């Protein structure tokens, strides 16, 4: 519900001057927002739902191809007709033997021969369709207020904290008012219209791993297949069957079942999760505009923390160019702000580095309090630093 | 799974209001709608209204229009409603129930309910029973059996349950299924079938509790005085 | 009163097809897909059927939904006893904007069609107790069980006359052995109860009527 | 000479192709109001100024008074994605689509 630790992470300075900013939100992806005298905030798109797909067709990879039958016909005496071809219990084919007195027939020559195969699905490749009212999303907006390594994740604290929240938007309502309390409140536009991709791809249904297809290269294959019945058409692919058999036995060989076929076409279509009733969209996307000239900062009129500050461990790579550490403070005094920069050098006067978390501070009065942070260094070797003078501590940075 | 967890069993006077709540999980709380369906006792069901989490704006039954609140909190992905000057006829077990999965107000239907909570709205005056016991026969024969109980007379709302001796008597109870009076009071009947040939040597008691008045009785049942045998 | 018109009652036996029907108007069934519900008793409803023929998930193809005009109907195929609950028909309303019900059909799965056999109520009746007629009050209690199908009607009479007035009976009820029960309470006053010979409780069941009767210096 | 509809939009459906580079649809008013014009147009994309979408059913409005009236909509949005829009601000509803 916040972006620390995902890796579709964007960081956003809106513009200058700007109380708002324009964005864009996707499955998995987070951003962190930034503004001039204000909080920091992650907005996140959660969850893409429809709040009733069908299916369309419906090809196999198959076996029952177990019994067999060979109507027999003599030479001259015409056709066979096979009394397995009155229902569809067996696929049968004619053909033509070589034969005579030397196989019980009376003249010489080709006989005819109507031979059946049973016809039933085991693994059926499925798909279906996505109609384009119903469509909801579900933002989740956090605030870079006092947080720990421990809370920062967790959305409850953070709900509790008043520094979180979970809401909808929809056709309906594109917009929402999220209220933070003294933190004042941000207010989306989202505009629902995404890409996206039009509804023209199928839905491909493999087993488990769900896919999206083509229209055409699903519709367009060759395998058997069956649209809402539990009749199948096209069984043919229970070939391999014509040795061009004697009148006794037409080897009936189930037509090994190569799931390369499909899996060869994998790349071409796009994979996705899908439940029994339920296709999340990633693939899908979301156009925003996050106004928040109602966002404010909070604690501005405490004092600066003054006692000593410890680390608590190497500052972390979040593979953004920033880096997390959590502090502890020796402080038995409340909350204060907390005093860290980034300085280039040991004893500069101007900071370098640019903190995510901004205006930071002890939330608590209870001494040893802990404190996480992220900030972006600046690039090659660099300090982090938090008080002053002889309570100043430090600790050295490379960023590349 | 979607799963809609409701609070217990209420029972209220007339005039008096009620509140009643569905907890939500297994699905995006605020991406569905959530109705409310009420069913009073052997009756059909009877739409509410409806209420969107995303935002809290709701459309309620013309007929409850103006006692009907719905409400929502995201955080703990609750709904809330409330009937305000209740009346016997509000009766119902009540149900929330999460849409189908409606992108408007327009088509919308319930599809995944709740287990409801009944409430009773009684006086109307709370009243505890009355409790009288039933004598068994003072027919004697062998391997005869006899039917004995308690009548609980007159009480309101619902419910009220009957044990015997201490739950330690359980073969051959039979509580039946109260009667509503056109009082507006109810009253139930238990009755146990035991050998005759041992009435007035084993104890008999009924132990009724109506828990909405706090009244508990526990009421011996005893061999009629005329019986000469037991 | 509900908006949408359904049969209070079905029946059928075991394996038969049954039809429950849905009657409504052009605002709700002509414009709109009707949806249908069955609870099953001590139950929530669950949706049965969607979109005037669709099946949810689990739904087995023997439920079966149609619309024409301005009615539905459900038809359920190859009637099974856990089919035995109240199944609701459903609607968008057009004019109310908002959905409607209709009032509900009981369904009842009958014994076997060659033979569920009938059970005869077994009746007791126990007069006012000492302790109740002390409190200047008197309640005959007559307690009805076992009988199938579970359909009964009370009659009480004083000496040989009916009486009606102070007659309270409950809706049967379905037992643990899948037989069903009943109870009829008659209110009286003390005076009343000693100034006839004898009161009944008369019970018929498929036309068989079984009696009981308690007087009021007897020793039964 | 009457005013524009000012009250609630909903759609009754997914607009249809008609085949002919136009979609057909239908809307339902909250409305209680009378005759008032149906605020309907086709924008690129959400909250633009100007239209993109010609109406064929030019100048639609609620025929009737009577609350929960239904329109019947056809026009011709542009190619490629478009939103179709009816009411505004707040009101506003909305529906997208792509032509090719």
């Amino acid at each position: 519900f916040n972006c620390l630790g995902m890796s579709n992470r964007d960081f956003l300075e809106g513009v200058s001057g700007a109380t708002w900013v324009d964005l864009v939100l996707e499955g998995d992806s987070c951003v962190t927002i930034m503004s001039k005298d204000k909080p920091t905030i992650d907005v996140k798109m959660m969850n893409m739902e429809a709040a009733n797909l069908a299916e369309v067709r419906s090809y196999c990879y198959l076996a029952t191809v177990s019994d067999l039958s060979t109507k027999a016909a003599c030479p001259t005496m015409g056709e066979a007709h096979n009394d397995k071809r009155a229902d569809p219990a067996f696929v049968c084919r004619q053909g033509v033997v070589d034969r005579g007195w030397g196989n019980g027939c009376g003249l010489f020559g080709k006989g005819s021969i109507d031979t059946c195969a049973k016809f039933a699905c085991s693994t059926k490749a499925i798909g279906r369709t996505i109609l384009k009212e119903n469509i909801k999303y579900e933002v989740a907006i956090f605030v870079h207020g006092p947080t720990t390594v421990e809370s920062h994740g967790n959305y409850s604290t953070q709900v509790g904290a008043t520094q979180a929240g979970r809401f909808s938007i929809t056709p309906a309502a594109p917009s929402y008012t999220l209220k933070l309390g003294e933190y004042g409140e941000v207010t989306v536009d989202c505009e629902p219209r995404s890409g996206i991709d039009t509804n023209a791809y199928y839905v491909m249904t493999v087993g488990t791993k769900t896919f999206l297809v083509h229209r055409e290269w699903f519709m367009d294959l060759n395998l058997p297949w069956s649209s809402a019945g539990s009749t199948v058409w096209r069984n043919r692919e229970t070939l391999m069957e014509f040795e061009e058999p004697h009148a006794t036995k037409q080897s009936v060989i189930a037509l090994g079942s190569q799931e390369g076929a499909l899996h060869q076409a994998l790349a071409g279509a796009i994979p996705v999760e899908f439940s029994s009733n339920t296709v999340k969209l990633t693939s899908g996307h979301l156009k925003c505009r996050v106004k928040m000239e109602k966002l404010q900062l909070k604690g501005t009129t405490y004092g600066v923390c003054s006692k000593a500050f410890k680390f608590l461990g190497t500052p972390a790579d979040t593979g953004h160019g920033t880096v997390v550490l959590e502090l502890q403070y020796t402080g038995t005094d409340g909350p204060c702000k907390v005093p860290i920069s980034s300085v280039a050098s040991l004893n500069d006067l101007t900071p370098v580095g640019r903190l995510v978390t901004v205006n930071p501070f002890v939330s608590v009065a209870t001494a040893n309090a802990k404190v996480l942070i992220e900030l972006e260094p600046p690039f090659g070797d660099s300090y982090i630093v938090v008080g002053r003078g002889e309570q100043q501590i430090n600790h050295h940075w490379h960023k590349s | 799974q979607v799963q809609l967890v409701q609070s217990g069993a209420e029972v209220r006077k007339p005039g008096a209001s009620t509140k009643v709540s569905c907890k939500a999980s297994g699905y995006t709380f605020t991406h569905y709608y959530m109705h409310w369906v009420r069913q009073a006792p052997g009756q059909g069901l009877e739409w509410m209204g409806i209420i969107n989490p995303s935002g809290g704006s709701t459309t309620y039954a013309q007929k409850l229009q103006g006692r009907v609140t719905m409400t929502r909190d995201t955080s703990t992905s609750t709904v809330y409603m409330e009937l305000s000057s209740l009346r016997s006829e509000d009766t119902a077990v009540y149900y929330c129930a999460r849409d189908w999965g409606s992108n408007y107000v327009w088509g919308s239907y319930p599809k995944y309910w709740g287990q409801g909570t009944l409430v009773t709205v009684s006086s109307a005056s709370t009243k505890g029973p009355s409790v009288f016991p039933l004598a068994p026969s003072s027919k004697s024969t062998s391997g005869g059996t006899a039917a004995l109980g308690c009548l609980v007379k007159d009480y309101f709302p619902e419910p009220v349950t009957v044990s015997w001796n201490s739950g330690a008597l359980t073969s051959g109870v039979h509580t039946f299924p109260a009667v509503l009076q056109s009082s507006g009071l109810y009253s139930l009947s238990s009755v146990v079938t035991v050998p005759s040939s041992s009435l007035g040597t084993q104890t008999y008691i009924c132990n009724v509790n109506h828990k909405p008045s706090n009244t508990k009785v526990d009421k011996r049942v005893e061999p009629k005085s005329c019986d000469k045998t037991h | 009163q509900s908006v949408l018109t359904q049969p209070s009652s079905v029946s059928g036996t075991p394996g038969q097809r049954v039809t429950i029907s849905c009657s409504g108007s052009s605002s709700n069934i002509g414009s709109n897909t009707v949806n249908w519900y069955q609870q099953l008793p001590g139950t929530a409803p669950k949706l049965l059927i969607y979109g005037n023929n669709q099946r949810p998930s689990g739904v087995p193809d023997r439920f079966s939904g149609s619309k024409s005009g301005t009615s539905a109907s459900l038809a359920i195929s190859g009637l099974q006893s856990e089919d035995e609950a109240d199944y609701y028909c459903a609607a968008w309303d057009d004019s109310l904007n908002g959905p409607v019900f209709g009032g509900g059909t009981k369904l009842t799965v009958l014994g076997a069609a060659a033979g569920q056999p009938k059970a005869a109520p077994s009746v007791t009746l126990f007069p006012p107790s000492s302790e109740e007629l002390q409190a200047n009050k008197a309640t005959l209690v007559c307690l009805i069980s076992d009988f199938y199908p579970g359909a009964v009607t009370v009659a009480w009479k004083a000496d040989s006359s009916p009486v009606k007035a102070g007659v309270e009976t409950t809706t049967p009820s379905k037992q643990s052995n899948n037989k069903y029960a009943a109870s009829s309470y008659l209110s009286l006053t003390p005076e009343q109860w000693k100034s006839h010979r004898s009161y009944s409780c008369q019970v018929t069941h498929e036309g068989s009527t079984v009696e009981k009767t308690v007087a009021p210096t007897e020793c039964s």
